[PDB]
RNA sequence: UAAAGUUGCUGCAGUUAAAAAGCUCGUAGUUGGAUCU
RNA sequence: AGAUACCGUCGUAGUUCCGACCAUAAACGAUGCCGACCGGCGAUGCGGCGGCGUUAUUCCCAUGACCCGCCGGGCAGCUUCCGGGAAACCAAAGUCUUUGGGUUCCGGGGGGAGUAUGGUUGCAAAGCUGAAACUUAAAGGAAUUGACGGAAGGGCACCACC
């Protein structure tokens, strides 16, 4: 954000954020995350603190602009929820995704067929992505991570805090990652609203595209 | 070396835990460490029920429960299969069985 | 790595940890070298430049790294205060 | 035991991923194909692999398949993947927002907001599964 | 019961550099802990401190920078002469080129070094590098 | 004829790379042993310092297998311990030999009393533990030479120290174990923060950054 | 953990600690004003009462002694002091 | 542990001797019995009279007779 | 041999010895 | 005598390798919190 | 086969209480005591401090029974690349060659041997203290593979069974 009034979160980014119920956490609190709760409702569940969300995702953002190959990032989703976000994510920004699992070695092991090297990685979840977290700590490789109240914090770098559980979340936050990566490359105004709408990436439960269809 | 972190036993922060007796080969055993099974079961078994409620006097009985508690020491408990071994990484589950 | 002579007897000089400023080693394949691209105060977008920061494997292996590129990034503006 | 081997699985798998176009649901015309497009040196292997791969035809006819990625298909399937509603699901006219979180609103400084609609808290404070 | 106040705020400060910490908090305070404070500020090994007045006995506040790589005390605190301390250095400091031996002379207290330039022996406290 | 597979070896082979040093300060795992031969190919010994034949038992009989330490290193500033184990003794030479090359860690060098000169002896006393063997490096003055068990002495040597004390503690007879602890005195020669290191760093360019657009070609 | 301030604590985690805990310890109780249903002159009383505290103008039982804070007689109203 | 205080040197003493009292070698050389028990009497060598011509099964593992005398 | 049973032993043979010299 | 940091002040050990008294009290001994230019 | 045993019948001393001896246990956490620092998490027992909301009551404050936290002293548990360790494992068995907070006991290859002897305590049984000659290249600890088991689970076969 660096206080410039141009990166500040407006209301509609605001109403987003409500609507897919990102800042309700879980019932348990990581002590690592502590400082970007707020308070803890009456039902046990924590309330996450947007402004700073915001804050950790533009420094994300800022972190993923500073790679000259866009190719070169890794974006990985293990659990459903947000591997068509992941993919949606890859095409509208560059990166390299990995969606599905995540076959162990893939950074150590340079026989395998799909050996490759990034220079950034992003996870959705580090409890369902710890493989890939601790792959990375071999290749010297930053890590971006989408935590929860009970994320643990071993092995990741920028941790971008928020509801990891629901669909609608973790679709909206790869939605506005790659807003914001978008935004400050140069391409995509910071007036004119973006085109794709986040819809594009909610997982879309086989069950609901059934009645779909 | 040390096989379990309780000793195979329950006994923390006293000294000393009072015998009793199993009840199938009456050996004495601290009560912490014997195993111990509550058996609830109906006093007629069910291939007598139909026999028993047809022959009746009264309409909805329902026949009486039979409460044993049933203390077994380690030896016995392995014997008579109502414990066994597990592996290593096994034996540190305390979760009852399913059953 | 300063001889009485005045030349730098030293193969190389190591990077420190920015956040514990620890001597990161040759051989620590859990350390970072993070890059963050600053924003310029008018546009919104990125101008060319960037601020470095150097974290060791054991500050991430305590899952501190994340307070501490926090922190780094506070107190060079890129992340705006509370 | 009608199991295939390793060896009839990944040939059919394979060959259906270098030539999905010319294949289809007819055994007798899949064993032609395999057999003008590979060099399968006994016919009951031959029979074995084109079976299979009938059987993955109509497999990927219902669906995806772990074994086989065929890159033309994947296009396709991100084609569906694209489906977009006419109305956003996050756009809703009125939002349901707890007391907690309008003060963390209105701390944010966006108490201002109208569409939140603060509903009543929860009474009690049973929100832990019983022990035992 | 607690005994040598300065041993407690040396492994303190220790552990706490040992944990990457930024500070440090130390109970009960004491002069000779302050004088050896800054006897390690003068080396730039700690960095800026801060007494807090408990009326009953102070705490310090400690900033630390990752410079500290051990600091200890040595007990019981010997007499130590002029011919002993290149003995006492050699068995107790990494180098020749860093590390100090801190010793409280009738001069105050301060660095081995210090002691050599004045020409006093005394009793030793602790060291640090 | 070599074809790198890693980055890494593709910018080394490209010119790109200078020296091994620039790998050293971004800590990159070297993984191609191609590396270490074109950067020091010329000035690299090698020495298997012992074979041993390790047995595992089976229904029928032992099955043997022959496990081989190699130690390798320029004798200025490099080093690198290998361990290898292997049906054929040859077979285990060679895997121990490219586990050595792929080891090959930075030693620093300090002066014992006045600096001049070129570094003879280690930079402060230093400490490696593998299994119960502690050995512990001292610096020691010009022209003593190395005052140590043949075993370290051996990796001493081959790292580039002239001079240096040596103190061992534990079950030194076990050959594998004495040579990691000294291989790890060694390597932690670079990681002690000593005052004429307090300087804070200038970060550079790591060769991923610099060389992108040759790597996105290539 | 790591950057925590020690030197300014936060006023709530410094009343979470315990009294002898805190950067300068600062006991729990207080005194209190108590004034009596009926009389019209009020009494100086410890919050942490060992004893049985009359009306030193009537005979009304003013507060009974418990395991800690001490139990305001029904009606009694009190103040805090300073 | 050890004791360390300034003054504790004649515990540390007394401790150290009594303790060195259950060193094999120190306790063999310094007590007198194996002295007295030693058939050279502290001597490297010693003269005597051969008794008689024996010979020596020896040890198990390995089977020969070893030529000694009795003296 | 058992240790317990060692020691009973010893101390059989300790009563003979005690008895004996009386 | 060194090797023996296998007598250990420097500088060893005592869960399982040899090893912490069954437990508590207690004289001598040893050690003993801030604070005074 | 034998049984001076395991199984069964009877059954003395004892087992029980009081008064005097005995002072030994795998008397075990096989882990001295005092003090400081060093990660999380959920429980639990006692005491205190707060807070909606349910219950005793029917209305009053109460004070009890729950519920949500906080603090302190405990019995513990899970977890962790704190760090240690030969490892099993240990949040102490960590803050140890970067070796010093205070202090008690105590070990020094395996046997002979906790034996002989002297002393001392005890009615006695025995307790405490406690050797040497001589003998020996190992004894021992953790952990890994096999082999075996009268341990537990599965699976297979008309050279098994049905
Ligand atoms: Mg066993
Ligand atoms: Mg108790
Ligand atoms: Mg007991
Ligand atoms: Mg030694
Ligand atoms: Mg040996
Ligand atoms: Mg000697
Ligand atoms: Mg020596
Ligand atoms: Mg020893
Ligand atoms: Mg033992
Ligand atoms: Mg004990
Ligand atoms: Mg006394
Ligand atoms: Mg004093
Ligand atoms: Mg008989
Ligand atoms: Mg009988
Ligand atoms: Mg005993
Ligand atoms: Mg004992
Ligand atoms: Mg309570
Ligand atoms: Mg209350
Ligand atoms: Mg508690
Ligand atoms: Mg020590
Ligand atoms: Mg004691
Ligand atoms: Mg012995
Ligand atoms: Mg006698
Ligand atoms: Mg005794
Ligand atoms: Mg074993
Ligand atoms: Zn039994």
């Amino acid at each position: 954000s660096g206080a410039l009034d141009v990166l500040q979160m407006k209301e509609e980014d605001v109403l987003k954020f409500l609507a897919a119920g990102t800042h309700l956490g879980g019932t348990n609190l990581d002590f690592q995350m502590e400082q970007y709760i707020y308070k803890r409702k009456s039902d046990g569940i924590y309330i996450i603190n947007l402004k700073r969300t915001w804050e950790k995702l533009l420094l994300a953002a800022r972190a993923i602009v500073a790679i000259e190959n866009p190719a070169d990032v890794s974006v990985i989703s293990s659990r459903n929820t947000g591997q068509r976000a992941v993919l949606k994510f890859a095409a509208a920004t560059g990166a390299t995704p990995i969606a599905g699992r995540f076959t162990p070695g893939t950074f150590t092991n340079q026989i395998q067929a799909a050996f490759r090297e990034p220079r950034l990685l992003v996870v959705t979840d580090p409890r369902a992505d710890h493989q890939p977290l601790t792959e990375a700590s071999y290749v010297n490789l930053p890590t971006i991570a989408l935590c929860n109240t009970d994320s643990p914090l071993r092995y990741v770098d920028i941790a971008i805090p928020c509801n990891n559980k629901g669909a609608h979340s973790v679709g909206l936050m790869w939605w506005m990652l790659a807003r914001e990566v978008l935004r400050m490359r140069g391409t995509i105004s910071r007036e004119h609203p973006w085109e794709v709408m986040p819809d594009l990436y909610f997982y879309r439960d086989p069950e609901e595209i059934e009645k779909e269809e | 070396t040390k096989k379990r972190r309780n000793n195979g036993r329950a006994k923390k922060g006293r000294g000393h835990v009072q015998p009793i007796r199993c009840t199938n080969c009456a050996r004495c055993v601290p009560k912490d460490k014997a195993i111990k099974k509550f058996v609830i079961r109906n006093i007629v078994e069910a291939a007598a029920v139909r026999d028993i409620s047809e022959a009746s006097v009264f309409d909805a009985y329902v026949l009486p429960k039979l409460y044993v508690k049933l203390h077994y020491c380690v030896s016995c408990v392995i014997h008579s299969k109502v414990v066994r071994n597990r592996s290593r990484e096994a034996r540190k589950d305390r979760t009852p069985p399913p059953r | 790595m300063q001889n009485d002579a005045g030349e730098f007897v030293d193969l190389y000089v190591p990077r420190k940890c920015s956040a514990s400023n620890r001597i990161i080693g040759a051989k620590d394949h859990a350390s970072i070298q993070m890059n963050v691209a600053e924003v310029d105060k008018v546009t919104g977008r990125f101008n060319g430049q960037f601020k470095t920061y150097a974290i060791c494997g054991a500050i991430r292996r305590m899952g501190e790294s994340d307070d501490s590129i926090l922190r780094l990034a506070k107190a060079d503006g890129i992340v705006s205060k509370n | 035991g009608r199991v295939r081997t390793k060896t009839v699985k990944k040939a059919a798998r394979v060959i259906i991923e270098k030539y999905y176009t010319r294949l289809g649901n007819d055994f007798h015309t899949n064993k032609r194909v395999c057999e003008e497009i590979a060099i399968i040196p006994s016919k009951k292997l031959r029979n074995k692999i084109a079976g299979y791969v009938t059987h993955l035809m109509k497999r990927i006819q219902r669906g995806p398949v772990r074994g086989i990625s065929i890159k033309l298909q994947e296009e396709e399937r991100e084609r569906r993947d694209n489906y977009v509603p006419e109305v956003s699901a996050l756009d809703q006219e009125i939002i349901e927002v707890d007391p907690d979180t309008k003060e963390m609103l209105k701390l944010l400084d966006f108490g201002s907001l109208s569409n939140l609609q603060v509903t009543q808290p929860t009474v009690g404070m049973n929100f832990k599964t019983p022990r035992g | 019961v607690r005994m040598n106040v300065l041993a407690d705020a040396l492994k303190s400060i220790n552990n706490a550099e040992k944990r990457g910490k930024r500070q440090v908090l130390i109970r009960p305070c004491s002069k000779v802990i302050v004088r050896f404070l800054t006897v390690m500020m003068k080396h730039g090994y700690i960095g800026e401190f801060e007494i807090i007045d408990d009326h009953r006995a102070g705490k310090i506040v400690v900033n630390l920078t990752g410079r500290l790589n051990k600091c200890g005390v040595i007990s019981p605190r010997f007499d130590v002469q002029l011919k002993d301390l290149e003995k006492w250095q050699n068995n107790l400091l990494p180098s020749r080129q860093f590390g100090f031996i801190v010793l409280t002379t009738s001069a105050g207290i301060m660095d081995h070094e210090e002691a050599r330039r004045k020409h006093t022996g005394g009793k030793i406290l602790g060291f640090f590098f | 004829e070599w074809m790198p597979v890693t980055k890494l070896g593709r910018l080394v082979k490209d010119m790109k790379i200078k020296s091994l040093e620039e790998i050293y300060l971004f800590s990159l795992p070297i993984k191609e042993s191609e590396i270490i031969d074109f950067f020091l190919g010329a000035s690299l010994k090698d020495e298997v310092l012992k074979i041993m034949p390790v047995q595992k038992q089976t229904r029928a009989g032992q099955r043997t297998r022959f496990k081989a330490f190699v130690a390798i290193g320029d004798y200025n500033g490099h080093v690198g311990l290998g361990v290898k184990c292997s049906k054929e003794v040859a077979t285990a030479i060679r895997g121990a030999i490219i586990l050595a090359k792929l080891s090959i860690v930075p030693v620093r060098r300090g002066y014992w009393g006045n600096k001049i000169g070129k570094p003879h002896t280690v930079p402060c006393k230093v400490t490696g533990r593998c299994g119960s063997v502690l050995v512990r490096l001292i610096p020691a003055p010009r022209g003593t030479g190395i005052v140590s068990a043949p075993v370290p002495k051996k990796l001493l040597m081959m790292a580039g120290i002239d001079d240096c004390y040596t103190s061992a503690r534990g079950c030194t007879a076990t050959l594998g174990n004495f040579a990691k602890a000294t291989f790890d005195a060694i390597s932690k020669t670079y990681s002690y923060l000593t005052p004429d290191l307090w300087k804070e760093t200038v970060f550079t360019k790591s060769p991923y950054q610099e060389f992108t657009d040759h790597l996105v070609k290539t | 953990p790591l950057a925590k301030d020690l030197l300014h604590p936060s006023p709530e985690e410094e009343k979470r600690k315990h009294k002898k805990k805190r950067l300068v310890q600062s006991p729990n109780s207080y005194f209190m004003d108590v004034k009596c249903p009926g009389c019209y002159k009020i009494t100086t009383v410890f919050s942490h009462a060992q004893t049985v505290v009359l009306c030193v103008g009537c005979s009304t039982v003013l507060c009974q002694p418990t395991g800690g804070k001490a139990r305001l007689t029904e009606g009694c109203s009190f103040r805090r002091k300073q | 542990g050890k004791c360390r205080g300034l003054r504790t040197a004649r515990k540390l003493r007394s401790h150290r001797r009594d303790q060195k009292w259950h060193d094999k070698q120190y306790k063999k050389a310094h007590l007198g019995t194996a002295l007295k028990a030693n058939p050279f009497g502290g001597a490297s060598h010693a003269k005597g009279i051969v008794l008689e011509k024996v010979g020596v099964e020896a040890k198990q593992p390995n089977s020969a007779i070893r030529k000694c005398v009795r003296v | 041999m058992r240790a317990k049973w060692r020691k009973k032993r010893m101390r059989r043979l300790k009563r003979k010895r005690r008895k004996m010299r009386q």
